[PDB]
């Protein structure tokens, strides 16, 4: 019917581990069948897949496409313009794309069990949370010592802006429960978070025991013969 | 040694805590912590005569010390609400380890006076349990 | 298309606070927005008044209504059986709606602020995680000394389901960042979260700067010959 | 030298010993490693070459090496040092600072008290 905004960007989840990005832009609008009209301005070698149709709002049709340009174009600054064209009103309001600018780091803290849990023998939990970060994407890894657990044995949330002071931020949790034998053994657990404001592209935090511990600690015995208790 | 944290009588336990802050490097403080036990030595397992021998054993849990369940208020918007204070007192079935000043603990043995027997209730505590 | 028939349940905040349970009943998948009536079998404030036929797949039709009254049927596991009787249809059909049982009751756990937080003298962040419970409803305010926060400045996440331990639980987490002036000086701040299980329907948890980790400790152990009074 | 890791000390398989040197103007130097009272072979333990060190002022040098032993004697209490040679040194000593491994009061008072609270 009426056209509309969309917009859609390599995905962060292979983009930081392999080299399978792939570009795919939007321009919706549906009343005619397939009139297809591209912008691809750099096409250096690359063909676009097209498929089949699926369903929408009970008739209409949408379509779009992959260029697999992997070749560090994207983290440079190219606009790789979006602009559809139809024997229609050739009046859009179009899509330009590129890696944005005014970005920040995220803070990541590691939190403790609470010590209610402790005195039980259950299941301990543990929490991760970072906030501050200027794009929402962000990934969330959970470690064991050295062995990255998989990806059903903890909860994620999804990533929400903050009330501020006219800069805009971002931030997200999640949570892993663990049993208390393996807490009380010493085993050390681990929380990865992956952004592109960051310049290796990772971080770590690290928690087990002997954490908070305090620093003094004294203990005096008073024997009988020497009672004194006061009110 | 000036806010009263919890003042505890079925175990006997008492846990103050007080701020006490420097001026010069206002990035670090002291906060102290004061715990005080009495441990009784000549008490039973259960508070009954014949039960056991002497309590040899005393385990605190700082989480159950200080658990706090009777209810409060709290005003939301324009409302008073009722709320609990804790997860765990789920009802007593706490073992106690001192007698408490302000409560009365009684016992029943069979005694015989010619006849058949009664069932004579027997004080425990006898400053606690006076009737009036 | 498709015609079909839902039925939302009422919501959570004007259950609690208030007590005024309004109902609705959605049918959906409709283009002639002037016939529909709809049936309820408990019927005594009957005056059930629709609602707009308002905006659906570019503009069709989608008509719903609500049935007012209160919460005191709806606790003790009553039914109601909403069922449309539209003309773009030939049968008609319902579902009805019960205060679910099979539930659990959460349990609440404040967190200290992290202690590198601390360090910088800017803002520091208070957590508070609720955890196990059985339905996906829940309320979340905070409380500054007796007096409640504004909703604008704190961010709630949305509840969602946790891996299972054999029967299916849920959660959900909240942030509120607060000056480190009073955080050091001595306020008192308090999670409180709402939830059907709950006997009175609250909990509360409080948290300040004494009760938290401590640098010092000291402990004395008194034994008594005495007595077993402890006056 | 430093005391080993941590985290060696937990599966209790074998401890590693870092022998430093640091700052030197002529870039020549030898480094011999020794546990108890003999000294070692030199293919029994892994030395890097030196690189020039960045620093300000004035240009020196450094070099590492380490050595891996077992668990339970580090346990028991044997001892080690690391016998670094150079050319301007009147002896070309070692060092040897080591240990087999917490502050620690115990006190005993009579406390002729006239009153106090407990
Ligand atoms: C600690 O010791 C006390 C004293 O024995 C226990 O309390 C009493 O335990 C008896 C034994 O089962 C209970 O007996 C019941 O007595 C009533 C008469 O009041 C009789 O009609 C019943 O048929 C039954 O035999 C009694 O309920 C109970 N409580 C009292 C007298 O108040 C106590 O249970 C012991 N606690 C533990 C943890 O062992
Ligand atoms: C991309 O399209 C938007 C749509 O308004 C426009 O504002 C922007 O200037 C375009 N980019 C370039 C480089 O023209
Ligand atoms: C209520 O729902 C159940 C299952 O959804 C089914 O028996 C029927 O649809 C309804 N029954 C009654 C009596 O309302």
């Amino acid at each position: 019917c009426h056209p509309r905004l969309s917009l859609h960007r390599p995905a962060l989840e292979d983009l930081l581990l392999g080299s399978e990005a792939n570009l795919t832009c939007t321009l919706t609008g549906l009343r005619d069948a397939s009139g297809a009209t591209f912008t691809w301005t750099p096409s250096s070698g690359k063909s676009a897949v097209q498929g089949p149709p699926e369903r929408d709002l009970c008739g209409c049709y949408s379509v779009s496409s992959v260029l697999p340009g992997c070749a560090q174009p994207w983290n440079h600054g190219e606009t790789f313009t979006c602009t559809a064209a139809h024997p229609e009103l050739k009046t859009p309001l179009t899509a330009n794309i590129t890696k944005s600018g005014n970005t920040f780091r995220p803070e990541v803290h590691l939190l403790p069990p609470p010590s209610e849990e402790l005195a039980l023998n259950e299941l301990v939990t543990l929490t991760c949370l970072a906030r501050g970060f200027s794009p929402k994407d962000v990934l969330v890894r959970w470690l064991q010592g050295s062995q990255e657990l998989p990806r059903e044995k903890y909860l994620t949330w999804a990533s929400r802006q903050e009330p501020s002071q006219g800069t805009t931020t971002y931030a997200v949790t999640s949570i892993l429960r663990v049993a208390a034998e393996d807490w009380k053994k010493g085993e050390t657990f681990s929380c990865m978070v992956g952004h592109e404001a960051l310049p290796l592209a990772f971080t770590q935090k690290t928690i087990d025991r002997l954490a908070g511990k305090p620093t003094h600690i004294n203990v005096s015995v008073v024997m009988a013969e020497a009672d004194g208790t006061c009110y | 040694e000036r806010i009263v944290l919890v003042d505890n009588k079925c175990k006997c336990a008492r846990i103050t805590s007080r701020i006490i802050r420097s001026s010069e490097d206002p990035n670090e403080d002291i906060v102290e912590r004061n715990i005080r036990i009495i441990v009784p030595l000549n008490n039973r397992e259960n508070i009954s005569d014949p039960t056991s021998p002497l309590r040899t054993r005393f385990v605190y849990h700082l989480s159950d010390l200080c658990k706090k369940c009777d209810p409060t208020e709290v005003e939301l918007d324009n409302q008073i609400v009722t709320a609990t204070q804790s997860n765990i007192c789920d009802e007593a079935t706490e073992t106690c380890y001192t007698y408490d000043r302000n409560k009365c603990y009684t016992a029943v043995v069979p005694l015989v006076y010619g006849g058949e027997t009664k069932m004579v209730e027997t004080a425990l505590t006898p400053d606690a349990c006076y009737p009036d």
